[PDB]
RNA sequence: UGCCAGCCACCGCGGUCAUACGAUUAACCCAAAUUAAUAGAUCCACGGCGUAAAGAGUGUUUAAGAAAAAAAAUCACAAU
């Protein structure tokens, strides 16, 4: 979200946020289901699934988006670009 | 409030998740007549890509035997003198009357052409139609 | 009951082959001032000017017969991935379904 | 309010419940030119599946799954009809717009056929108004614009979480669609075929809810 | 097993190709007249295949002969020979309008 | 104090309203240690080469490799 002030922008972004929202399927509801690799654009995501001791070794951004999803339990490496929208 | 993504999936897809999380608490109507009687695919979103290299399509050109004397027929007699309906379901043309009597003296067994064409010619003649053919 | 391909081998359309110089009957069924709009069946319509030997013979309804150039009047351009649809049929107006 | 459960609940359990079998067939479809395509030139690559083949450079749809499809389109849109939700008809097209909303209007049904205004399903309340409801199901007659691109709301209408019935011919784009029918939407004829199906299929749904009402106000 | 399917054989329908006025000729060098008919009466200049309306094979051809007919000394350059002029024209300019 | 005096690992700070200099108040953080300087440990490419560093002006053979399944050498036009 974009404004000329910082309050309204936080509101665009939060109420704009709603609309698109995605199901992530959770295996246990604490890790991801299989290793993922992907490189979106010139970033590259590697995330890896642990078992259940094992909290959250990621991007700290990773880690956020993760503790709003309901992840408990990953490890991600980034490489390339660490350009946070992609 | 909803899934705006278009991309991520099928409408159906996006919808029954979204009430699985719970975030969606009211089910639409649209969802149990989908869940009865399913669509043959997935209206899930692709991409139309260009193709490239050597492949090509699949699609079949349409072609009958009847087309293989329709030619000969064209290339001596052009369009028949009936015109055409196209209106008309069970409409025969002139060029439709010279393969009937081709395949049935195609039955008798000769498997010269110019028997088979010119026999078919006279065969139609008997009939009373005129081809006036073509220099 | 009748295959669908049963149906098509033995279509009016399908026993034309080419539509390249074909004479075919065809019905006007809309107008503007020189202009009639022909439908020949085939799937667009045509439109062709009204002649001037019986101009007036020529109204909504009427038949007619028709010199059939092409089906579909389409070409590709410089640079595009697909044809361009005019979505109209070429034809020539000959005269008006003698009777 | 478990009977109300049950005049929603029993019509699904029926795969022909409101006998649409009969309002069509694979003749009826080919006597109206629906099997018809565009020139070989113009296909688009997602309807090869749904052509039978291409005859003389023009395409040939399979009115088989056609018919197939159809089926299942009619089913939905009388389905929808029957449990009271809106159902808009669009196309642009200039020549069956008006045949297209006396089809609607008759139905008892909405129809929009004129320019579609930009926010229109994706910003309802500015549009038209402070809260408001959305079409439960929305009909394409024709699939495209008359600039030849994909009319936006099909993307806008699969944005917003609603099933979408349309006639996608040989040049159109089914995949965002969710039953598309293939078949011819250029020659009058299958445009007339089809607008009256539709028409059908809707009164015959609102009917059978009507006495299907009066039962359930009889049975206390 | 059905015997209404179509049948993937050629196109039956499919018209000749068009040709050169000249396919399946002879050009040749000594023969000064088909030559003079390609050559622009005014200037001598030898016309294009949008013109002509050749076959590349034929073009190139025309055009050889054309200039070995007029160092050997057989046909003149800076103008058609007058006694071609009232040859049949088969090219397509118009000058006078 | 006023682009002076000074400060900083990198960005930078100081021109009269300095949380960046100097001192005071408060706080933070290590702790019998605390900072600074210097050496290490760690750290480059199983990534790239149209526009950013990078396909070497051209062809042939040697060395050295690959052969991993199916075939081929060859005809209008301005090579030398
Ligand atoms: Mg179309
Ligand atoms: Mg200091
Ligand atoms: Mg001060
Ligand atoms: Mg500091
Ligand atoms: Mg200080
Ligand atoms: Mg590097
Ligand atoms: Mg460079
Ligand atoms: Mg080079
Ligand atoms: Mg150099
Ligand atoms: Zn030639």
């Amino acid at each position: 979200g974009k404004a000329t002030e910082r309050a309204d922008a936080f509101r665009k972004a939060k109420n704009r946020a709603v609309h698109y929202l995605h199901y992530i399927e959770r295996y246990e509801d604490h890790t991801i289901y299989h290793d993922i690799s992907l490189k979106f654009k010139r970033t590259h995501i590697k995330m890896k699934k642990q078992p259940r001791g094992y909290g959250l070794h990621c991007h700290r951004a990773i880690m956020t988006i993760c503790r709003l999803i309901g992840i408990k339990d990953l490890y991600a490496k980034v490489s390339g670009s660490v350009n946070m929208l992609n | 409030a909803g899934s705006r993504l278009e991309t991520v999936g099928s409408i159906f897809s996006r919808t029954r998740d979204l009430i699985r999380a719970g975030v969606l608490k009211e089910k639409p109507l649209w969802l149990d007549i989908y869940n009865a009687f399913p669509p043959l695919r997935e209206p899930v979103f692709r991409r139309p890509r260009l193709r490239y290299g050597k492949a090509k399509a699949a699609v079949q050109d349409i072609f009958y035997h009847e087309d293989r004397i329709r030619a000969k027929f064209y290339s001596a007699y052009g369009s028949g003198p009936k015109a055409f309906d196209l209106f008309n379901p069970n409409f025969k043309s002139t060029c439709q009357r010279f393969v009937e009597k081709y395949i049935e003296l195609q039955r008798l067994g000769e498997t010269d052409e110019e028997k088979l064409f010119v026999e078919a010619g006279k065969a139609l003649l008997a009939e009373g139609v005129t081809l006036r053919r073509v220099g | 009951v009748e295959s669908f391909a049963s149906m098509l081998r033995h279509s009016p359309l399908t026993q034309m082959g080419p539509a390249k110089n074909k004479l075919v009957i065809g019905q006007i069924f809309h107008i503007v001032e020189d202009d009639l709009y022909i439908d020949f069946g085939g799937k667009f319509h045509c439109v062709c000017k009204r002649p001037e030997v019986d101009g007036e013979k020529y109204q909504k309804g009427t038949r007619v017969r028709l010199r059939l150039l092409d089906l579909e009047l389409t070409s590709r351009f410089l640079g595009a991935t697909t044809d361009t649809t005019i979505l109209e049929a070429d034809a020539v107006l000959l005269g008006l379904q003698e009777s | 309010n478990d009977l109300r459960d049950r005049i929603l609940s029993e019509p699904l359990k029926h795969a022909d419940f409101f006998n649409l079998k009969e309002l069509f067939s694979v003749r009826s479809l080919f006597d109206a030119r629906v099997h018809l395509g565009h020139k070989a030139g113009c296909r688009h690559r997602f309807m090869e599946p749904y052509l039978f083949g291409s005859r003389l450079g023009q395409d040939i749809i399979d009115l088989e799954q056609t018919a197939a499809h159809l089926q299942l389109a009619l089913n939905f849109t009388a389905h929808v009809a029957y449990r009271e939700g809106i159902i808009l008809f669009v196309s642009r097209h200039r020549q069956f717009a008006h045949l297209i909303e006396t089809t609607a209007r008759d139905c008892g049904e909405y129809a929009h056929t004129r320019y579609f205004k930009g926010g229109l399903l994706t910003n309802a309340p500015l549009l038209l108004g402070p809260g408001v409801r959305l079409p439960d199901l929305i009909i394409f007659l024709h699939t495209l614009n008359n600039v030849f691109e994909p009319h936006v709301a099909v993307r806008d209408a699969a944005k917003m979480n609603i099933p979408t019935v349309g006639i996608v011919d040989t040049n159109c784009n089914p995949a965002l669609i969710t039953y598309p029918v293939p078949g011819n939407d250029d020659s009058p004829p299958a445009v007339r075929l089809f607008c009256r199906l539709f028409q059908v299929a809707i009164s015959r749904a609102k009917e059978k809810r009507r006495q299907v009402e009066a039962l359930y106000r009889l049975q206390g | 097993s059905n015997e209404d399917l179509p049948v993937p054989m050629e196109n039956p329908y499919k018209e000749p190709l068009k040709k050169c006025i000249l396919c399946e000729k002879h050009v040749d060098y000594k023969n000064v007249q088909l030559l003079s008919q390609f050559i622009s009466p005014f200037t001598g200049c030898i016309y294009g295949r949008h013109i002509t309306g050749l076959c590349g094979k034929k073009q190139k051809e025309i055009t050889k002969a054309i200039k070995r007919a007029q160092i050997l000394g057989f046909m003149p350059v800076t103008y058609k020979d007058p006694a071609y002029l009232k040859d049949p024209k088969v090219c397509n300019i118009k000058y006078r309008e």
